[PDB]
């Protein structure tokens, strides 16, 4: 088969800078009868199908912005984004449609380098609907921050918690290049009702000291 | 020659 | 509008079979070939085969040892792909697509939304939906955060929209987490003006096709 290999596996550049992705094929993709390179580039954002950018190695499909261009011949090709925009966050794949089976590259994760942005912290107490089922989920939201690294600790009546929360961080945002994170603290209704103060303490590079959002179990 | 993808002419 | 619509996510037990559909519309069905490509979690796109919609000829990838079967129904302008003897490695998102339709006059490339298939002995379970209501404790700088908590479901995915797709800006549907129970959970949040909470309506639309579960939850202040 025709193995496709991309370099680098991931890259990070600032907004407005140039980004380039290399793709090599284990054998030539140039067809001698029509002198065309059976190579394409695809863009894939999380949860979406791929989106064709370049075909015939260098031709850009009608709806693609001009800042995307492709070059190469035979066994070596390069995708160029002349001015990286926030919405260009994606994994980029090269693809050969020369010999069966059709094959794709390993993908190249493209990320934006951004200025520091402190998170906006929100806290949601359990819904009365959920409490009727006997469980209490307390959600702490860290919204639109950068860099991705952040630290969140739970405190119930000012006692540091351990072993009852789970975290999830989003992909990089396609508009402001930030990240968001949720920390969900889960207790039983009975255990939840034995304490007053539920606090979410947040540490991030954009903050000079930890920020705490809290509430008293009585609304 | 190309086995390829019938959709690529 | 060339368009490809696939069937919904499913859970299958090891050794069983799965059949995914691909409804095509907006073009002459029989003049192009429909491919099937899968993408295992954290993996590259992998081509499985294609079928010419007209004469129904097929070409498969040898790497599947001929447990793939691509068929096509012209009257229903729909293509199908059946994968038998499912193993743990077959858990993936299965796409149908018209890859690189290239002509001198016009060129295009269309994909289905994908169909997530999970190979597991565990049984399906629909999610519970709870509101993450806006309040003083979730206001900052005149902004208010609200959302929906989608708890205890299997397998993935659950899709979340707001106002039937009319609200997308500032939305964050977090990657699901695996709870100690083996069931998944996620939250979908959005930030809106605090001043318009009394005049605007925010409804999260939760869909879990494996269990045929559709839930709309109006998120109201306090």
């Amino acid at each position: 088969d025709i193995v496709m290999t991309q370099s680098p596996d991931s890259l990070a550049v600032s907004l407005g800078e140039r980004a380039t992705i290399n793709c090599k094929s284990s054998q030539s993709v140039l067809y001698s009868s029509n002198n065309k390179n059976y190579l394409a580039w695809y863009q894939q954002k999380p949860g979406q199908p791929p989106n064709l950018l370049i075909y015939w190695a260098s031709t850009r499909q009608s709806g693609v912005p001009d800042r995307f261009s492709g070059s190469g011949s035979g066994t070596d090709f390069t995708l160029t984004i002349s001015s990286l925009q926030a919405e260009d966050v994606a994994v980029y794949y090269c693809h050969q449609y020369y010999s069966s089976p059709l094959t794709f590259g390993g993908g190249t994760k493209v990320e934006i380098k951004r200025t520091v942005a402190a998170p906006s912290v929100f806290i949601f107490p359990p819904s009365d609907e959920q409490l009727k089922s006997g469980t209490a989920s307390v959600v702490c939201l860290l919204n639109n921050f950068y860099p991705r690294e952040a630290k969140v600790q739970w405190k119930v009546d000012n006692a540091l918690q351990s072993g009852n929360s789970q975290e999830s961080v989003t992909e990089q945002d396609s508009k402001d290049s930030t990240y968001s994170l949720s920390s969900t603290l889960t207790l039983s209704k009975a255990d939840y009702e034995k304490h007053k103060v539920y606090a979410c303490e947040v540490t991030h590079q954009g903050l000079s000291s930890p920020v705490t959002k809290s509430f008293n179990r009585g609304e | 020659n190309p086995n390829a993808n019938p959709n690529a002419n | 509008q060339v368009q490809l619509v696939q069937s919904g996510a499913e859970v299958k037990k090891p050794g069983a079979s799965v059949k995914v559909s691909c409804k095509a519309s907006g073009y002459t069905f029989t003049s192009y070939a429909i491919h099937w490509v899968r993408q295992a979690p954290g993996q590259r796109l992998e081509w499985m085969g294609w079928i010419k919609a007209g004469n129904g000829n097929t070409r498969y990838s040898q790497k599947f040892q001929d447990r793939v079967t691509i068929t096509r129904d012209t009257s229903t302008t729909t293509a199908y792909m059946e994968l038998s003897s499912l193993r743990s490695e077959d858990t993936a998102v299965y796409y149908c697509a018209l890859l690189t339709v290239l002509t001198p006059d016009d060129a295009f490339d269309i994909w289905g939304q994908g169909t997530m298939v999970t190979v597991s002995s565990a049984s399906t379970k629909g999610p519970s939906v709870f509101p993450l209501a806006p309040s003083s404790k979730s206001t900052s700088g005149g902004t208010a955060a609200l959302g929906c908590l989608v708890k205890d479901y299997f397998p993935e995915p659950v899709t979340v929209s707001w106002n039937s797709g009319a609200l997308t800006s500032g939305v964050h549907t977090f990657p699901a987490v695996l709870q100690s129970s083996g069931l998944y959970s996620l939250s979908s949040v959005v930030t809106v003006p605090s001043s318009s909470l009394g005049t605007q309506t925010y409804i999260c639309n939760v869909n879990h096709k494996p269990s045929n579960t559709k839930v709309d939850k109006k998120v109201e202040p306090k």
